RNA sequence: AGAGUGUAGCUUAAACAAAGCACCCAACUUACACUUAGGAGAUUCAAUUGACGCUCUGA
């Protein structure tokens, strides 16, 4: 009965920019702004604008516009951050600049004697250690840079077995606070990827169970 | 009547309330944001999904807001902003369930928010009442 | 003098402790005194039939959208929960102690802090102008 | 001249009637039942029914409730019922839907007041 | 003295060690529905029903009469679903509903009623007025 | 995701709250509903531990 | 590749039909909750018998 037990860590980076809004949600936001300006109350800006217009009207028979002009000028002068970088999406797939709107996860180049597989990192467990121990051990073995994945739960996230003799990997999940891409020249091609592109990448059906497990969102 | 089998048919007080691991004390959730409406809406979403999950919720309340003035001294310019803080108290969340709970919260988290999750402490509970100075003066006099 | 002072002190402190602590008023649930002026009032533009119909259609479409969103949320959370519980019961069947070890809590997982997304990513080299901040609050 | 069960003054549904109207507003449809004091039903109207719902847009709106009311008034005049009673809750009565229902039944020719028993 | 309960006492199925996890009557209406349901449910103890109720025999009432036609339920439901499909496909009904200005043909409703499920209502009225008990015993 | 952002102002007697940008020290941009129709606020920095570095940034 | 299964999320509900519950938006409510007013839903195909979908069992 030759058995083997492995622990693995699945870090999920949350996106830093909001989702691109659906047109439905866009026109409803416009409508909500409309209803809000309709049922809103007066402000100091409206007070000063209206009463200064009234003062000017009176003085004709006897500012807010400049401020908003200056503010619009400052806005036009200012430069905003870039959302999408198609160049990085093409030639810099192992980076963050390509996608900031959706969550990300990595994939490592793994090789086995029985079958070469493009799968998620894992490591071998030994008795005097916890599964989370093996998880952060894999993390420290693969990272080789200034990044830590903050854990969120001790419970198991995936169970996946395969025979040749028998191997059983248990997946935990974790959160990524920081992350870089130093030591760019690596044997294991670590690449942050989304769920659909991960599905395009890797075949297996234990991995398909991982697909149905992981949240799309 | 007592002797008869119908005794105890009406009693209800035992139905109504009378007045280690996998057992999590009352936890508090702070939500700080510049937009009172965003904070309130997010807290309402959290409360509704908690009620749907049948997870217990003690109470939800607002901490004292605070306004901060920021001034740029290249020449003197001024501006002001506000910060609102909501708080929720929960209990009884299972160990493994808390994982997906917090994960879904993080995922549905909208921009312009800062959320903390901690154990409820008397410090938090006493940071709501007015900082009465009288007790401090009497304590100093005692010292 | 000593005894009298000490007794007065202790008794006053006890009374203050047994006093019903008030709660700091929330400025959000208090309409500014300068909001009731009748000079602000705006003319209300009567709504058109077509515009109100559009509003109602948009509202009901968004209700459908949100119920679909919560449907898929239910689906995701149920799948995640059942998968986690399958893994857990397998680990329990295999190692009858590591499942309890996993069920054990851990204090470092309770205190979390996280920020929300941003309208744009941070600029690599951007410094703001020189200024300072100051908080203003009342009792 | 009949005797109506006076009593149950502590309990909300008063049995002091001869013909009661019970309305049921479900999450899908709307039912209305004219019944006798004994709990036996006399006549019914229901949005679950095809002859009525073929016309309609929603089985739960004010239009549906007032249509049910008009049809049930017609059926009361069919069965000879012209006096009857309705026990609403406070909010149930405050709801404009069955308010218009009551109004429609009154224009149909039914009063929601039972005559006081005669006996000298 | 005490005697064992004859039948299963009410409120016994619920559990008491777990009480806060339980779902409560959020509404007077929910409570009332459950109440009347348990009311028309039978009971072993003495109740209002067996004093002021008529005590009809447990055997059903005999009728060797006209059976209904054999209507294909599948095609019937299909045609009904197509009718309501075209209805929801109509354009003015939502405005009529949200403005509360619609009506319905009383004559058509009555005809379709007496065609589809009138006879059941008429049987109910007859057995209420007692025509059946007085005529056919 | 972010879905509960766009909402109705759940409050009676609410003044004009117009959308504006907010720039963090890190350059991150956020939406903020604010009183007057401005276009951006910016958060400055005040304090550092290095005296000579404070002096240098004051020079530059 | 073989076994089991199968009404919208739940219900051994099924004539007069697809019912009830659950659920969603808005309003009041700090919020929840209640209530009001509004919203979508299904028995995969051919005759209980077979064939389209689902889980399990093997490589």
């Amino acid at each position: 009965s030759p058995w083997r037990l492995l622990g693995a860590l699945c870090l999920q980076r949350p996106p830093v920019v909001s989702k691109p809004l659906t047109p439905l949600q866009e026109e409803m936001a416009s409508l909500l702004q409309q209803i809000e300006i309709e049922r809103s109350l007066y402000s100091d800006h409206e007070l000063r604008a209206l009463d200064e217009n009234q003062r000017l009207a009176k003085k004709k028979a006897d500012l807010a516009q400049d401020l908003e002009d200056m503010w619009e000028q400052k806005f036009l002068q200012f430069k905003l951050g870039a959302r999408i970088t198609e160049a990085d999406e093409k030639n810099d797939r192992t980076s963050l600049n390509r996608k900031l709107d959706r969550n990300l996860v990595l994939l490592v180049r793994e090789k086995f004697g029985d079958q070469d597989v493009w799968i998620l990192p894992q490591a071998e467990w030994q008795p005097g250690e916890t599964l989370r121990g093996t998880a952060e051990r894999t993390l420290a073995t693969l990272s080789e840079n200034n990044m830590e994945a903050k854990f969120l739960g001790n419970a198991p996230c995936g169970h996946y077995t395969f025979k040749f003799l028998g191997a059983k990997v248990f997946f935990f999940k974790a959160l990524l606070l920081t992350g870089d891409f130093s030591q760019a020249g690596n044997k294991g091609h670590h690449v942050w990827v989304t769920k659909d592109e991960l599905g395009d990448y890797l075949k297996p059906k234990y991995l398909a169970q991982v697909r149905r497990f992981v949240s799309d969102l | 009547y007592k002797t008869k089998p119908t005794h105890g048919i009406g009693k209800y007080k035992h139905l109504i309330k009378a007045e280690t691991d996998y057992e999590y004390g009352v936890l508090n959730i702070h939500l700080t944001a510049y937009d009172m409406t965003l904070a309130e809406s997010y807290a309402q979403y959290v409360h509704n999904l908690c009620n749907s999950l049948s997870i217990k919720v003690e109470e939800s309340y607002a901490m004292p807001t605070k306004t901060i003035e920021v001034l740029q001294l290249q020449m003197l310019l001024d501006s002001v902003l506000t910060t609102h803080e909501r708080v929720v108290q929960i209990s009884g969340l299972s160990a493994t369930f808390a994982e997906i709970f917090l994960e879904i919260i993080q995922s549905s988290l909208p921009e312009g928010v800062r959320l903390s999750v901690k154990e409820h402490t008397e410090e938090d509970f006493k940071g709501r009442f007015k900082a009465r100075p009288e007790l401090e003066e009497l304590l100093a006099k005692l010292k | 003098k000593d005894q009298e002072a000490k007794e007065r002190l202790k008794r006053k402190i006890r009374k203050l402790e047994k006093a019903t602590q008030e709660l700091i008023p929330i400025e959000d649930f208090i309409t500014p005194l300068k909001f009731l002026d009748k000079a602000r009032e705006r003319p209300q533009v009567e709504l058109t039939f077509e515009e109100t119909e559009r509003r109602a259609l948009l509202l009901k479409k968004w209700s459908l959208y949100k119920q679909q969103e919560r449907k898929m949320e239910r689906d995701t959370i149920r799948a995640m929960l059942e998968a986690q519980q399958e893994a857990l019961e397998e680990l329990q069947l295999e190692s009858p102690k590591l499942h309890a070890e996993a069920i054990k809590r851990d204090p470092n997982l309770f205190p979390f802090e996280k920020e929300g997304p941003h309208y744009t990513p941070p600029i690599p080299n951007y410094q703001p102008p020189e200024g300072r901040y100051n908080d203003i609050t009342k009792v | 001249v009949a005797r109506k069960e006076r009593g149950w003054r502590t309990v909300f549904p008063s049995r002091e009637f001869w013909h009661r109207l019970r309305v049921i507003r479900t999450q899908h449809h709307v039912e209305a039942l004219v019944e006798h004091q004994n709990g036996k039903v006399v006549v019914s109207a229901s949005t679950r029914e095809w002859a009525i719902k073929k016309h309609l847009y929603s089985t739960r709106n004010v239009v549906a409730c007032e249509s049910i009311g008009r049809v049930l008034a017609q059926r009361c005049l069919e069965a000879g019922i012209n006096f009857m009673v309705y026990q609403p809750t406070p909010w149930e009565a405050a709801s404009d839907s069955m308010k218009r229902l009551q109004s429609a039944m009154t224009e149909g020719g039914v009063v929601l007041r039972e005559p006081q028993r005669i006996y000298e | 003295r005490r005697t064992p309960p004859l039948g299963p006492m009410p409120n016994s199925d619920i559990d008491l060690s777990n009480l806060e996890r339980l779902e409560k009557y959020r509404s007077f209406d929910r409570y009332r529905r459950r109440a009347e349901q348990e009311a028309q449910a039978p009971h072993w103890w003495r109740t209002y029903r067996e004093y002021f109720g008529e005590k009809t025999d447990p055997k059903e009432k005999i009728d060797i009469g006209l059976p209904p036609p054999k209507v294909s339920r599948t095609q019937q439901l299909l045609e009904r679903k197509q009718a309501i499909q075209e209805l929801r496909a109509n354009v003015e009904e939502e405005r009529a509903a949200r403005l509360r200005t619609a009506s319905v043909p009383l004559d058509a409703v009555r005809a379709e009623w007496e065609r589809t499920c009138g006879p059941y209502h008429k049987q109910r009225l007859a057995e209420y007025y007692g025509l059946y008990r007085d005529l056919f015993h | 995701s972010s879905r509960a952002s766009l909402t109705r102002v759940h409050r009676q007697a609410y003044a004009r709250l117009y959308p504006v940008l907010l720039v963090k020290q890190d350059g991150s941009t956020i939406h903020i509903r604010y009183r007057e129709p401005r276009r951006m606020l910016a958060m400055p920095i005040d304090l550092d531990t290095s005296p000579e570095e404070r002096r240098a940034r004051l020079r530059k």
